[PDB]
Parts: C-alpha cells; structure tokens; sequence
C-alpha cells in the first residue's frame, strides 16, 4: 500500500506467534521491539539514537509478518519507547520513499 | 543508527 | 523522486543559507538539527527518542529546502547525533511510504 505521513506510520506485525504494532522507520537501520519475548540463542549489541543508547538483544533469522507480507532476519529486542521496523526489514517488504 | 525521535 | 531503503536516505537541504545533509526519517514526529546556526527568538521544548530526552531550542516558521523543493514550518536545533527531516516536514513535500 501508499501511505502518507499525517499520521504516524504503524503497522500490526505478526512475530512468534505475538501480535503488535510498530512505526515503520527510514531513520532506523534495525529492527527494535520493546513487549516482545523470542526463544533462542542471542548475542548482546548496542544500538542508539536521539539521547545515545540502550542495550538490546540480538535474535537472528526472526521471521516477522507485517500487513500479511513475510520477512525473515535481525530482530533487537531491549528498551526502545516504541516498536520499529528497521530498514534490514523494510528493504524486504519491497518498501520505497517516494516524494 | 536508530534515529526514532517523538516527543512527549 | 522515488527511493529504495538499501542506504539511509539522506537528502540535501538548503536552510538559512546553510548546505547540510539530512536523514529521511518516517519514525519522527520533528525535523531536528545539530550543526546548524538559526537568528532569532525561539522556546525551549524537550523531544525523545530510543536512547532517551534531549533539549533542543524550537524555532518556528523556518524555511527549508529539501532536494530543491521547499517547505516551511518547526525546525528544532539540538544535540542529535544525525540531522532529521520529520514528519512536519515530510508531509508538506508529499512524500509517501510505498510498500
């Protein structure tokens, strides 16, 4: 779909079998999830932003479904305000900027 | 590199 | 223009004179900027994003130039680690989420 930018950008997202909402971010290089729970192995990284940063955990190969279209890789789930689809996702739902 | 920014 | 996710999406502004690049960022609500030096009266406002609060001066009713298309409207000036384009911003440009 087209989506234009009055609104904030939220997406329902289907991820190991939970379901949320989450902003679809071109100023977000990963993927970043608050109230979600992943089984598995995974690997501590760092990530930042506006005020520096979190800590976070590093799944891989996590497969998440946003408006029914499938997605498979890194998911990084730590103390982020709000739930973000990241451009390693974004490039995959086939997503452009068009202005 | 996750440049999220709202404000409240 | 249309554009892909591949790399960050930074475009060129022009604002106060200023070159500067910016990020296309549809996971903010503001447009904020660091390196950058604005005259005249503005009010302190406090914005947040992963890694926490920051304070930056508002100023309002400020021209941009975006990829040579022109907007006006809030520009915030603060300590952000990458230039933003927001929302307030993108909106008036026309500038769309395809997917």
């Amino acid at each position: 779909p087209q989506i234009t930018l009055w609104q904030r950008p939220l997406v329902t997202i289907k991820i190991g079998g939970q379901l949320r909402e989450a902003l679809l971010n071109t100023g977000a290089d990963d993927t970043v999830l608050e109230d979600i729970n992943l089984p598995g192995k995974w690997k501590p990284k760092m990530i930042g932003g506006i005020g520096g940063f979190i800590k976070v955990r590093q799944y891989d190969q996590i497969l998440i479904e946003i408006c029914g279209k499938k997605a498979i890789g890194t998911v990084l789930v730590g103390p982020t305000p709000v739930n973000i689809i990241g451009r390693n996702m974004l490039t995959q739902l086939g997503c452009t900027l068009n202005f | 590199g996750n440049f999220l920014q709202s404000r409240p």
